[PDB]
């Protein structure tokens, strides 16, 4: 028997090298087809009506205030913005799984998570206008979005940093003796990054109680995922890792529900990482800034399509209701809309606090410059926008 | 817009991105062992300045990059090492920090370290620089004074389309890795002839771009033409002579140039976008008095952008523009 | 030897490692969220700063990670995140460059980017750090200057035992990210009373160790004990009277003990291992020169390692010794 | 069918996770026992006997020279030094199934591939005692050694930086249409490092001539592998990224060549890169620095004693011939050694060149600075002992 410390193995007497299977990779689970059927009863998580209604108005929600909001950027008045077409499944599907007090750290395409968890649609404008409603003190650019009170911690713009950083959270839970679990969501571009590798290691060999959730949408940019990794996708990576691993139809939120909440069951119980890739498909352009048509389910599979399909077969939903609730949430994004438009946006003062908790006196000093400045030169800025 | 862009054969009218496309292609014409490489480089990158490479020279030379910037750099490095000219893209330059342990531990230590034996002079990294109106904390940073401090690698900055193409022709020929910041909010606003076929600008080297004898004014990328413009303002409003300096490469910088004008005027006003305090600028103003100590007649000026992330809403409070320039100019004129 | 190493309750003889173990030892005895990892840290570290500490408190607060910068320092942040003390180590300070995106992107924004939603303030990084006579280019290294230039760290440098001790408490305490540099030639050759129960000393506080009418010498680390050498040197060589001053916090800096005690000689000398091209001297040189213009009395002198990687077999000729400070200060004092 | 563009793969109808085999992991590749004798005749490569005489010959010259550096560090004649003890088989075994000019990338603990490839013995003492024959110019630490004649590129510290640039090296090699293969060693330790997932990755998404070779000997410094990972070591990572793997004997010369033989054919001719695990046990201290009493093979499992055992099968040993060698190897060691103490240093100025390819004008100036100095404060340096 062999004896070496690295391995649990047997030996050998021929030489065979080990072929990766990515012709027949990991396969994808799912629940329902695209017509909104149960393919397999035993797999059904019958969640309730009220449940199932709240997973599909958050997505519709938050496909109307997309739509708005991406006219916005267009018009100028917003600076940036970025859609979750396609992706909505993933976000309410996963977020119903979880408990409202489980940590959730983001990449930026998530943003039904928050409206899952009742996000108010002012704040979700005060961020993208950098109003004085935000939070966020109008800093980071649009879609940066973040809330203490929902445990959604603040989206950064470089990627997968988020990730070995929802390891040590989900460290200190552990010891906390928590029952909770941190959920950390990246894209698969994100996942070729050192700091993957970073994060899915220590969730092994620490055993925290962490979900990786991946959203495999083919693209990271105008780069396919040919470009970006040659084994079955990210799924296939886990096991290399020790990390339980699981493969999902992103476009079906019973799939995505039913792996985040045994992930999440086992993972409390266990301390220990799983890791879920869910298969999608990005339906919009990267972002405001990116022409998709330059390098490349909408109609076909798509998350909301299915789950509407899914209502009509209980009969839980009409032609009638759709088109009250077309017409309720519109109202309802315009109005936030509106207001988010009309707020002044923040003292030019907060630009400085926050660098440090506390404001170092040569900060102060700083702050005392812009102060007077302004009031010599104030003319040439636009301060008729900013409060006070 | 915080600031406004006013011998070598035929010319044609170019953008700063076109300026680039137009170095990067005369660079794989002559030089069959370059490549280009990076995230979303293939179909053109998120800039355009890789429009049309691909198609041109194969997809074995112009290609796209899994999304690791380590990666990216650690990439590049290992092509050089074996002669071939490697052209890495990082696709903003604050996305640069993964990179930095490849950069700063091996890329400028590679020769040194060696002997000799081996190095990687024919990595160049390109990379879109600074602000853009609403870039916030990662789409606008300025990270050159980070690099100064580590010797063995060169760091050049450009204002122009004219000087972009000469100055990374420079970069990609020069036996030292070295790293390219564009400065992106010039990639479609400064436009200007530009020779069809390749030249070259050299490194380390200044360019007094205007005359005067009172005062010194140095800055690089987008800022020299807030500076331009500030030596208008108090030639205008002061009658007070600027002479305007483009020092073009931080390191290893022009001490000279500098040094020159500052003995000829008595007074230096650097500026810059990145933060005060570790900025670039404290480098030049801590050599300049060294080196000019009998001749300043007042305190050397920093202008920078504040001790503090670059924000989203408040950018127009941030950056150090034409009129913080002009106050700070005024007040050293009074000294 | 470069150099010789010259209330609170009861004390004990104590090294420089030692005064970390009892610094962290009384860390963990009064914060029950506290917790120790990095690289080789639970056997006791290779410098033996975590001696007996698993034992005391247990394997879930003494650790070892895998061997990754950016997952120690990413790992950290999210610990602070939920408020926990974090007290992560990098095994020298050549090796934090993995980690610099975490530290520069990440934890030093962290509180700004979200208006105080969310902040990893009770991170704590700590790394041996600065030469060690045979270390070269990756064993050797004094990153301070690289650190300086990213708002919303702190970067913290003691000279001593009991420096070291209270240095460290404050930066666990600190509402901030804090990154500890322990100068690794001390751990066994500085030793002094320190207090066996906690106590603090003040960040972003220089402290003047020699007071002095001629000439102020400022630096950090254990060249604090270099510039008293040359203090004594110039005394007896040349009946010159110096201040000498230890920054030991490089940012926020104490820009006012500085300027105060150059206003009052009229000449500064600052001197440090790191290179001298974007060194952090250079940021203390500029801004001095701002604020004691009418004081200064000559140039400002910066005694530095030169601009190349820190070498091997060639380190006795590298480091600003007490020969090349003396002879600057010489000079200066010429002037 | 699914549909996805990031993986190929069917439905499943049922949530199952995907568990790692890290009990029963990748076996062990072993061609000959522990008596040297050989298991299954159809895995021998009969090398000739010259052949397995400089295997052997190269790793006992390598011990002898191991004990002479670490004797010579102890008593502080050089300032450091890292041996090489039970990794003998793993650097002599794949150096001798690369061709001659197959490029080299290394960590540190490999000197057997220097030695294999008839690196002087002067050279690596030059390197240990930077003295004026160093190629290096004594600029770093004891066994960073190189050499541009033998295609073994310049170790440097920090761990894993070499894995993405030996895939750079790889393919800048496919495209000069080279067949040359670049091979990369590196520890179980630096594998934890992102540029190992950052080179792996990049290996097989730009299909690089490259073998990644894993020396695993059960610690890095004071950490064991149960606290470096918890996946089936590094050789269960590969197929995740579609890299072909094995994991090998690392005290089997004949096992890790097979390995290296076939994965070098193999990698040149299809552009793709290997992965290759040898299993060892560190059997020295870390390095000079390091106790390793303080955290935890030599008798019952050598790769020494075991090619040992191989020769005398064969006759091709026996006890006067290993008694002359024993006295020659000494004789040639401690030749090279008394020459390497007697030599100068180089000269100062050496500290300044290489920087840049040209000395920039302000760098001239502080070699300079230190001229003058020297002539003036000369007597306060070790000056007799550096060239010039
Ligand atoms: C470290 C690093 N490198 C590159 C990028 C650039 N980039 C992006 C942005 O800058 C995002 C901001 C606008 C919020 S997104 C992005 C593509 C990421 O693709 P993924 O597949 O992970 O995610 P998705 O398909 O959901 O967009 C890149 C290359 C980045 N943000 N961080
Ligand atoms: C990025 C980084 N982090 C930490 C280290 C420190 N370290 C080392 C040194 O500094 C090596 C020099 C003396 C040559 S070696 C080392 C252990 C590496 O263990 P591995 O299993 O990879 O290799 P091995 O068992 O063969 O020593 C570490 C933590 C290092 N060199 N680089
Ligand atoms: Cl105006
Ligand atoms: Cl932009
Ligand atoms: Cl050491
Ligand atoms: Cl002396
Ligand atoms: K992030
Ligand atoms: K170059
Ligand atoms: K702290
Ligand atoms: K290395
Ligand atoms: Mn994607
Ligand atoms: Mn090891």
């Amino acid at each position: 028997k062999p004896q070496f410390p690295g391995a649990s193995a047997e030996f050998i007497d021929k030489l065979e090298f080990i072929q990766p299977n990515v012709i027949s990779g990991i396969p994808i689970y799912r629940v329902m087809d695209r017509q909104g059927q149960i393919i397999n009863p035993s797999e059904d998580p019958h969640l309730p009506k009220e449940k199932v209604l709240k997973l599909y108005k958050s997505m519709t929600l938050l496909n109307t205030m997309d739509r708005i909001l991406y006219e916005s950027q267009r018009q100028g008045r917003i600076s940036f913005y970025m859609t979750n077409y396609g992706e909505e499944g993933t976000h309410v599907g996963s977020a119903a799984a979880l408990d409202n007090t489980d940590l959730v750290f983001g990449q930026y395409r998530e943003a039904g998570v928050l409206m899952y968890r009742d996000y108010p649609l002012e704040l979700f404008m005060a961020q993208c206008y950098g109003n004085i409603s935000d939070l966020g003190k109008g800093r980071q650019m649009p879609v940066h979005y973040g809330c203490k009170e929902r445990h959604f911690v603040t989206i950064s713009s470089p990627l997968a940093t988020q990730i070995p950083q929802a390891v040590g959270a989900a460290y200190a839970a552990k010891r906390a003796n928590a029952n909770r679990v941190v959920i950390c969501y990246f894209g698969e571009g994100a996942a070729s990054e050192g700091d993957a590798h970073a994060g899915f290691n220590f969730a092994a060999t620490l055993e925290c109680p962490i979900i990786f959730f991946c959203r495999n949408n083919g693209y990271a940019i105008s780069t396919p995922t040919s470009e970006q990794y040659r084994g079955d996708g990210i799924a296939a990576r886990g096991p290399g890792y020790g990390i339980m691993s699981i493969r999902v139809d992103g476009n079906d939120v019973f799939a995505v529900y039913n792996a985040t909440k045994e992930a999440r069951r086992r993972a409390v119980a266990e301390n220990q990482p799983f890791l879920i890739e869910a298969m999608t498909y990005r339906i919009g352009h990267h972002s405001t800034s990116d022409d998709s048509s330059a390098y490349r389910w909408d109609k076909q599979d798509h998350p909301i399509s299915r789950l509407r399909h899914y209502l009509l077969s209980q009969g839980w939903w009409d032609e009638e209701q759709e088109k009250a609730w077309r017409k309720q949430s519109r109202r309802k994004v315009m109005e936030a809309f509106e207001q988010a438009e009309r707020k002044p946006k923040p003292n030019p003062n907060l630009l400085f606090s926050d660098v440090y908790q506390e404001m170092p006196a040569q900060l102060r000093k700083q702050q005392e410059s812009l102060a007077r400045h302004l009031q010599t030169y104030g003319e040439h800025y636009p301060l008729d926008h900013f409060d006070k | 817009a915080h600031f406004t862009f006013q011998e070598y054969g035929q010319t044609q009218k170019m953008n700063l991105f076109q300026s680039v496309t137009s170095a990067l292609d005369n660079s794989l014409a002559k030089d069959p062992t370059a490549v280009i490489f990076g995230e979303d480089v293939a179909f053109g990158g998120v800039f355009r300045c890789t429009v049309g490479l691909r198609d041109k020279y194969g997809k074995d030379r112009v290609f796209n990059t899994p999304l690791c910037e380590q990666g990216i750099v650690g990439f590049g490095i290992g092509i050089a090492v074996t002669g071939a000219t490697a052209i890495a893209e990082i696709q903003f330059a604050d996305y640069i920090f993964p990179a930095f342990d490849q950069i700063v531990n091996e890329a400028a230590k590679y020769r040194y370290r060696s002997g000799d034996l081996f190095n990687c002079g024919s990595l160049t990294i390109r990379s879109p620089w600074g602000c853009v109106g609403h870039g916030a904390l990662y789409h606008s940073q300025s990270p050159e004074a980070f690099f100064a401090h580590c010797p063995g690698i060169k760091v050049v900055i450009p204002r122009s389309p004219f000087q972009a193409k000469g100055l990374l022709l420079s970069c990609i020929e020069d036996k030292n890795p070295c790293i390219f910041f564009e400065p992106k909010i010039l990639y479609r606003a400064a436009a200007e002839e530009v020779p069809i076929e390749p030249y070259n600008i050299p490194l380390s080297q200044a360019e007094v771009i205007q005359e005067g004898s009172d005062v010194t004014l140095v800055a690089w990328g987008t800022q020299v033409h807030v500076i331009r413009e500030v030596a208008s303002m108090a030639k205008e409003k002061l009658g007070v002579s600027c002479e305007v300096i483009d020092l073009r490469t931080i390191i290893p910088w022009d001490v000279d140039t500098i040094c020159k004008s500052v003995i000829k005027t008595g007074r230096l006003l650097i500026s810059h976008e990145a933060p005060l305090t570790g900025g670039f600028a404290s480098e030049i103003s801590s050599t300049v008095q060294e080196e000019c100590f009998l001749n300043l007649e007042a305190p050397i000026s920093r202008v920078c952008g504040y001790d503090t992330p670059f924000p989203h809403i408040f950018e127009p409070f941030y950056i150090p523009d034409k009129w913080k320039c002009y106050d700070a100019l005024r007040k050293m004129i009074n000294y």
